[PDB]
């Protein structure tokens, strides 16, 4: 994929920096694409340490009056903005002394100080005029600047405070922005079965901010296919599948498309040929990162229990020869789900025979009967 | 309706509009070949020799202008018509026969369409069957209940026989 | 005068106006790459405003649509669409929107159909194919035949809107589309039913008319293109593939259906595979009874179909429906005709629900 | 048993109410430890032979790891359940009256049937 269209792509400057830079350290420090691009945004804003370490090497050439400036320009509006808080603080108004909380945190912010972002962000909680937006917009930025510094816990927190107050309009995306950033701090925090929950519940029609519209698409597909344990067969089909509203998103990416569609269609070959083409992109999302090799295995395994419960005794020879992909490494992979119990695979490697089972038999059957008779008595009692 | 719009008191079997066709004057005008093939099919047929007498039959039909003309168009029921009286009689003489030797047994235009054509027969019930395509067998009927039900349809046909027996052998007490 | 040309007509008819035309002149759109999309999209975001009416407005959306479905990709006019946001201002009215309001649903109905999107176009098209009186729907008919009815004149004249012959898009086109659609959505279903399995129930339209068929007297060979189609169905249910792919050409060359798309050959081969796929489906629901075990390699063969569709289908379905049904990939082999035990526990379920039932009423 | 030991430990207070008299909670841990073994009993077998890694897994949630060679054999003897080939060199377990209980089931159908007559 080309990176001017992903960079394009994400809204967020974090994205739009820290993406780049993930792209260049995540796989190879020798490609320009990552470097460059960063190096060219960094130098449109007021980040000296970012820029400082794009004038490190693996970064471009260093230029004293871009940093000089910077410094500067920075030094004048914080002698400012300090000085007209000092007198907000001392014209008796709410509203001014909130905007200085936000304008040192827009400073801060830019200037690449989180944690100073982050707490005069928050200092605007007792100035709010409402709760409504100028407690909310203060969750928003907590919530930007938390994803940022990396805990997302406190992001959940404060989605919880945004969504626990009382006022809530229907109307309103914000729900969508705050679906997102829930999703976010479940994806990075077996299946969690939360993330997928939230990216498949709605879609704003307006940018995201915090979630690339490819990237909601790909999410809540993938975190969804692999909750083997959560997902009902509507969370494959109910929520997935039948989902008119997710397919909006689904559609920007039609390879994860097409991927949920082979998996939801037993074609799991297919599925997991998709996913191992897509890999190498899929291990260069900043988010994604982490949990790929997680969700792809998980997925494995949900085609392996498909595979293993409609097959009482299975060919593991022929299934590794008839895979499409190999099957020694079919067996490694077997191997290693089975001790954590994932599946009730009864194998043998040597043997190349797998076999699973879900008067004995007979005597079964005839207990059920018991039960249900047992059922029908107890409501002819409740009749009477 | 129709078959009393055309002044025919009641719709008719095949077997009664073929005894007009057994009649002399339909007979007589008649290609020797059909009469055979009448022979052949609705007379005596076996299916361990039918497949040879229709090969010695279909040359003479070829190569006649006319013949030829009027069998063309009628290949296709006669095909069905003789297919499934072999399904009904392979159904009699076998239990379980291979698929092999069924498909072989009758000719078919391809072994798959012998195939659809067996389970037609089934469809219209003029046969029952189970095909186990993992064996490749085909049985004219859980085992061991289809050979007691089997049993029990042979008894029955056994004490029918003797019943009919004994009333023949009062007439002979007569004698 | 534009839209629902193809870009060339378009621009045959732009150049030679820009040829009568005076070389000065004033422009307020800038020249682009592609010169007609440029046209269209710009005379599109010109209209639409907050300020702008509801039927101008809408008008241009619709216009945008109808183009963009013909000319460019489907998905782009599925997301004007979506965006757009017209459900009441559509149907009423803007004189002539009520055209582009189902010209144009027409039109992404058939464009998805030509991406060989079948559960895309049934989606699409039911609403306005279930009108009896969709013909006049389409705002095409006979002026004559209505003029005698309109008159008199001063009520009349508003009322014959309907659109050119040129405009308009013929109907037997669109129907056999939809009938083609319904079939193969319609078509597995209902087997099943026939197999008694019962796991959904789904609607294929055309079904009523072949309902009709089988309860008609006399049963003559295709002449009409519902009745070809119909014979593919039927087709499908005895399983014979080829057949129902001849039978849509006979009722296709007859109604010259098919013949009206640019893209033919690729949607032949396309719905020959679908078809292929299935009826494959077909033929496994209606023979599972007197089949216990089954064959992938002479299935594959037979239907033309490579073993990686047939075992993904196949396993699918069964494992969709809840079939009793068994497959070694290993020997690529298959088993059904079984569970008895199973069964008689979810009756009693069932019994349990009614007699709660019925507790309620008592209480 | 996870929850279950839970429970106990919360509502530890109602099991105590004298003192002397339940210094112990003899009796809710002797329940308890019946109320454990009940769930696997509940498989009941019904299955000729069973690999032995499904069995572990199923075992493995039971507190102690190595009861499963000793708890499966320990469950043997209490005979709720049956185990065919344990302690076998493969590892691997084995595990009129037909009709006389058919009929029980068909009568039990009629007496519902009776009552709701007479209802």
């Amino acid at each position: 994929y080309d990176l001017t269209t992903r960079i394009a792509h994400f809204l967020d400057r974090h994205l739009v920096f820290p993406l780049l830079e993930f792209l260049s350290v995540k796989e190879i420090y020798n490609e320009k694409e990552l470097l460059q691009g960063k190096l060219d945004l960094l130098s449109d804003t007021n980040m000296v340490d970012f820029a400082m370490d794009v004038y490190k090497n693996l970064y471009s050439d260093d230029i004293p009056h871009a940093l000089r400036e910077k410094r500067t320009t920075v030094v004048a509006q914080l002698k400012q903005l300090q000085a007209e808080t000092e007198p907000i603080v001392k014209h008796g108004f709410r509203q001014e002394y909130l905007d200085t909380l936000y304008r040192y945190a827009k400073f801060q912010y830019e200037c690449g100080n989180y944690s100073g972002a982050a707490e005069y962000l928050y200092f605007f909680r007792v100035l709010v005029p409402a709760t409504d937006r100028n407690a909310l917009s203060s969750l928003w930025g907590k919530l930007a600047s938390e994803i940022l510094m990396q805990n997302w816990d406190a992001a959940m927190e404060d989605l919880t405070r945004l969504k626990e107050t009382i006022d809530n309009n229907s109307v309103s995306s914000p729900l969508q922005s705050l679906q997102q950033r829930t999703w976010l701090i479940h994806w990075s925090l077996k299946g969690r079965d939360n993330i997928i929950d939230l990216f498949l519940y709605q879609p704003q029609y307006l940018n995201a901010i915090q979630t690339m519209c490819p990237h909601i698409l790909r999410y809540l597909t993938t975190a969804v296919i692999t909750n083997k344990d959560v997902r009902k067969r509507r969370q494959v089909l109910k929520d997935l599948v039948k989902v008119i509203q997710q397919e909006s998103y689904t559609y920007k990416d039609p390879i994860t498309e097409f991927v949920e569609c082979l998996y939801v269609n037993f074609d799991f070959d297919g599925a997991q040929k998709k996913l191992r083409e897509c890999e190498s992109v899929l291990v260069n999302d900043f988010f994604l990162v982490a949990c790929l090799e997680d969700f792809i295995e998980n997925a494995r395994l949900f085609i392996f229990e498909t595979f293993c419960r409609i097959h009482q005794c299975i060919s593991i020879n022929m299934l590794a020869d008839k895979l499409n992909m190999t099957p020694e490494e079919a067996e490694r992979w077997i191997v290693n789900l089975i001790r954590n119990a994932r599946l009730d695979a009864k194998i043998d490697s040597k043997l190349g025979h797998v076999v699973m089972g879900n008067x004995x038999x007979x005597x079964x059957x005839x207990x059920x009967x018991x039960x249900x008779x047992x059922x029908x008595x107890x409501x002819x009692x409740x009749x009477x | 309706r129709l078959a009393t719009l055309l002044g025919l008191q009641a719709p008719p079997t095949r077997i009664g509009l073929i005894n007009d066709m057994v009649r002399f004057n339909v007979l007589q005008y008649v290609v020797p070949e059909v009469k055979d093939l009448y022979n052949w099919l609705e007379v005596e047929f076996n299916p361990l020799k039918l497949c040879e007498r229709v090969t010695k039959v279909l040359n003479w039909v070829r190569e006649q202008p006319e013949k030829e003309p009027e069998l063309q168009q009628y290949v296709p029921q006669l095909q069905n018509n003789t297919i499934l009286r072999l399904l009904q009689q392979v159904s009699q003489i076998y239990q379980s026969i291979e698929f092999s030797r069924l498909t072989s047994l009758v000719p078919f235009v391809d072994a798959f369409q012998l195939e659809r054509a067996i389970v037609d027969a089934a469809r219209h019930c003029d046969l029952q069957v189970r095909i186990d395509h993992t064996s490749r067998t085909l049985s004219f009927g859980x085992x061991x209940x289809x050979x007691x039900x089997x049993x029990x349809x042979x008894x029955x046909x056994x004490x029918x026989x003797x019943x009919x027996x004994x009333x023949x052998x009062x007439x002979x007490x007569x004698x | 005068h534009t839209y629902y040309k193809f870009d060339y007509k378009a621009h045959q008819r732009q150049l030679t106006p820009p040829e009568g035309s005076s070389k000065s002149e004033q422009d307020q759109a800038e020249n682009e790459g592609e010169d007609s999309a440029v046209l269209m999209e710009r005379l599109c975001k010109y209209i639409y405003a907050k300020d702008r009416t509801d039927r101008i407005r809408t008008c241009a959306i619709l216009c945008h649509i109808y183009h963009h479905a013909l000319h460019s990709r489907w998905y782009q006019a599925r997301d004007l669409m979506l965006m757009s946001h017209l459900q009441d201002n559509i149907q009423h009215a803007d004189p002539p929107v009520q055209i582009l309001y189902n010209r144009t649903m027409v039109q992404l109905g058939i464009c998805a159909f030509r991406q060989g999107l079948t559960k895309d176009a049934h989606n699409a098209l039911l609403d306005i194919q279930s009108s009896g009186r969709a013909k006049e729907l389409l705002g095409q008919g006979l002026l004559l035949r209505s003029l005698q009815e309109r008159n008199q004149e001063q009520e009349k004249v508003e009322r014959r809107r309907q659109v050119p012959f040129h405009l308009h898009i013929n109907l037997e086109l669109l129907e056999c589309v939809y009938l083609v659609s319904a079939m193969l959505l319609e078509i597995p279903y209902m087997a099943a039913h026939e197999s008694d399995a019962r796991r959904r129930m789904i609607s294929k339209q055309f079904h009523h008319q072949l309902r009709v068929g089988e309860r008609q007297p006399l049963l003559g060979p295709p002449e009409s293109m519902r009745e070809h189609v119909v014979a593919a169905s039927k087709a499908m249910k005895m399983g014979d593939w080829k057949t129902c792919h001849s039978f849509i050409i006979n009722e296709k060359m007859n109604g010259k259906v098919w013949d009206l798309f640019p893209e033919a050959d690729k949607v032949r081969t396309m719905l020959v595979r679908k078809i292929q796929e299935e009826s494959l489906r077909t033929y496994l629901f209606t023979y599972s009874s007197v089949y216990d075990s089954i064959s992938m390699e002479t299935l594959s063969d037979m239907f033309e179909l490579d073993l990686p569709t047939v075992h993904s289908i196949i396993s699918k379905m069964i494992i969709n429906e809840e079939l009793m049904a068994s497959l070694d990939q290993p020997t690529q082999t298959v088993v059904m005709h079984r569970x008895x035990x199973x069964x008689x526990x979810x009756x009693x379920x069932x019994x349990x629900x009614x007699x709660x039932x019925x507790x309620x009423x008592x209480x | 048993p996870q929850v279950y030991e839970e429970l106990f430990s919360y509502s530890c207070p109602k099991f105590l109410s004298e003192p002397f008299l339940q210094q112990l909670k003899v009796f809710s841990d002797e329940v308890q430890q019946q109320a454990q073994l009940s769930t696997i009993r509940s498989f009941l077998k019904l299955y000729t032979t069973m690999p032995v890694a499904k069995l572990a897994g199923f075992l493995d949630l039971t507190e102690q790891e190595f009861r499963i060679q000793l708890l499966v054999f320990k469950h043997k003897m209490k005979n709720l359940v049956w185990t065919s080939g344990i302690s076998a060199l493969d590892g691997e377990f084995q595990s009129x009256x037909x009709x006389x209980x058919x009929x029980x089931x068909x009568x039990x159908x009629x007496x519902x049937x009776x009552x709701x007559x007479x209802x």
